[PDB]
DNA sequence: CCAGAAATTGGCACGAAAATTGCAATAAATACAA
DNA sequence: TTGTATTTATTGCAATTTTCGTGCCAATTTCTGG
């Protein structure tokens, strides 16, 4: 929705692509994750919950 | 360099063909002792694993 | 014995002037060109088969 | 100390949601001929 | 004046599969009163 394309194009583009950041090297698909509900109406990413655990 | 008390004479073949005979007092006074400094490096990189 | 394996990033993310900036990796971006010497003989003077090819 | 009771764990299940893959050729702007 | 052949401009829809969270319960481990 942000880039005004189809999610098939977004899925194909981010396949086996890597990104270099001061924190390290991450695959482009590492930034998509599920979520678990948070009290107050918000949501919490499963990556954050795994790090907290 | 350093100022050395020197004599010009042969001494039992120990100054043969530009050899030099040195007193032990020179060594005991650290008159030709030098300091040498060396550098080592360790690099931590980023891998795929 | 052995040495670690690495991966060449495709996207670089940095922080310039307090803003997070994104760019492509110029050392791995694919690119092509057109052979001008071969393309300079596309004229009707030569044979028509050569022209269509 | 012991045996009953309570707590822990993970395999299987189930509905839903998200991601992946098959499809293969058209539509419109432009320049030229009567 | 127009009708037509040529050259750029097109990077989505719709099945199908896979993954998500969470419940049921048996097997396993740990705790506690007589």
């Amino acid at each position: 929705q942000a880039v005004e394309m189809h999610e098939s194009t977004i899925s194909r583009v981010t396949t086996q692509k890597y990104l270099h950041s001061p924190r390290g090297i991450f695959e482009l698909k590492y930034f998509f994750s599920s979520h678990v509900n948070t009290e107050g109406g918000g949501e919490a990413s499963s990556t954050a919950i795994r790090a907290l655990v | 360099g350093q100022n050395m008390r020197v004599a010009f004479m042969p001494w039992n073949g120990y100054n043969f063909e530009d050899s030099i005979l040195v007193s032990e007092r020179v060594v005991q006074e650290d008159r030709f002792t030098t300091i040498h400094i060396q550098e080592l490096a360790c690099v931590s990189r980023d891998t795929k694993l | 014995t052995g040495e670690p394996e690495y991966v060449i990033p495709d996207v670089l993310v940095r922080k310039h002037n307090g803003h997070w900036t994104v760019e492509l990796n110029s050392d791995s971006i694919p690119r092509l060109q057109i052979n001008q010497h071969y393309a300079s003989m596309c004229n009707n003077a030569r044979n028509d088969g050569d022209s269509q090819f």
